[PDB]
């Protein structure tokens, strides 16, 4: 049994071992189209808090071929990792990042208190807590328009009954596990009419 | 600005009740709403929380029996108690939630529910 | 998660400074709110974010804290402060209300 050489590895090392991740509301989506997918380099990273695969077998990833692989990356709290799952309700699953009920992919979330936490407070990661409707699956919403909660119209300047819909995780190394930084990568596998170009060695 | 509360009466150990809160000065559709009960002589206990989108969350004791609803035409927030118990006798408060930027800033007057005879 | 509070055995004279302390089981962000409930009345918000004074609330109420330790302070205990004071983690999907502290006049 002989096969052609293994040449074009997919860039999972860039998705996982990134210097900085994106905020939850403006999550980072990376497309993967033409490369042999080595899912064995994922396990080379830190022990994961959550490795949950829906739709496909975790140990049969190299035996499948998909047309596209989407990698969504963000940083959430420790108590919001349960919301990254099909059919969940909460602050993240309704206003920031929604997965479809019939979801095919894998969610990988791991602790990053060493990286994304500062002793004085890491006021960089943001999340949206005010919205007027639940998000559709795989729909982003990047906006800084002042939310309106009262009957009085809100022109666009903050004030009474006028609040910005985004706040920040003030990540600190003295917080509990439920509020530590947690890097989350969601791999979604597409099976469109195009030929399956993401394969496995 | 104002949350006027209505409802609350004696119910049997299996009766169903509905408590209402009419909001003036705020839009119930655009705010988090919370129901918090206080037992007679006890502390404050969180019961229910409805979101602006429509997602509902309940406590472990009241899950499967209580339903928080919202009527948009009358700008009213409802708590429906399908199955009751002697432990549900309390004073219920409907509050506008401003989580992480104020919390429960506006409260209703409270409706008293007694479950006996 | 858990939010323990100092007991209700607080009795101070008029004008005395009163401190009420809240201790979380694990470290939480400074998103703790304080509530003042008079007998037969709904609770009234006092301080949100553990350091921000609510509009219409007298300046005698000062909040300060971080990590696991939070504190409410009444600089002068005027007679209008005979009420139960509750702590509340404002970012808890299941609401977490600590046992209130009953302030009494001696
Ligand atoms: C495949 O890789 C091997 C090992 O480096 C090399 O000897 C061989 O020439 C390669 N074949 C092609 C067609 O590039």
């Amino acid at each position: 049994v002989r096969f052609p050489n293994i040449t074009n590895l997919c860039p999972f090392h860039e998705v996982f071992n990134a210097t900085t991740f994106a905020s939850v509301y403006a999550w980072n989506r990376k497309r993967i189209s033409n490369c042999v997918a080595d899912y064995s380099v994922i396990y080379n990273f830190a022990p994961f808090f959550a490795f949950k695969c829906y739709g496909v077998s975790p140990t049969k990833l190299n035996d499948l071929c998909f047309t596209n692989v989407y990698a969504d990356s963000f940083v959430i709290r420790g108590n919001e990792v349960s919301q990254i799952a099909p059919g969940q309700t909460g602050n993240i699953a309704d206003y920031n990042y929604k997965l479809p009920d019939d979801f095919t992919g894998c969610v990988i979330a791991w602790n990053s208190n060493k990286l994304d936490s500062k002793p004085s407070g890491n006021y960089n990661y943001l999340y949206r807590f005010l919205r007027k409707s639940k998000l559709k699956p795989f729909e982003r919403d990047i906006s800084t328009e002042i939310y309106q909660v009262g009957n009085k119209p809100c022109n666009g300047v903050a004030g009474p009954n006028c609040y910005s819909p985004l706040q920040s995780y003030g990540f600190r190394p003295t917080y509990g596990v439920g509020h530590q930084p947690y890097r989350v990568v969601v791999l979604s596998f597409e099976l469109l009419h195009a030929p399956a170009t993401v394969c496995g060695p | 600005v104002q949350l006027v509360q209505s409802g609350g009466d004696l119910a049997p150990p299996g009766g169903s009740l509905r408590l209402s809160c009419e909001a003036s000065g705020i839009i119930v559709s655009s705010n988090y709403m919370t129901w918090v009960r206080q037992a007679p002589g006890k502390g404050l206990e969180w019961v229910s929380l409805i979101f602006a989108g429509g997602s509902t969350f309940y406590a472990d004791s009241v899950k499967g029996r209580f339903t928080v609803s919202r009527d948009n035409s009358k700008n009213t927030l409802y708590l429906q108690m399908s199955s009751l118990k002697p432990e549900d006798t309390a004073v219920y408060f409907c509050a506008r939630d401003l989580r992480e930027m104020g919390g429960l800033d506006f409260w209703g007057q409270g409706a008293l529910v007694t479950v006996s005879s | 998660i858990q939010m323990t509070q100092s007991p209700s055995s607080v009795s101070a004279s008029i004008g005395d400074t009163v401190t009420i302390t809240c201790r979380a089981s694990q470290g939480i962000p400074s998103w703790v709110a304080w509530y003042q409930q008079k007998p037969g009345k709904a609770p009234k918000l006092l301080i949100y974010g553990a350091s921000n004074l609510q509009r219409g609330v007298p300046s005698r109420f000062s909040g300060s804290g971080s990590g696991t330790d939070f504190t409410l302070t009444i600089s002068s205990l005027q007679p209008e402060d005979l009420a139960v004071y509750y702590c509340h983690q404002s970012d808890s999907l299941p609401g977490i209300f600590g046992g209130g502290t009953k302030v009494e006049i001696k």
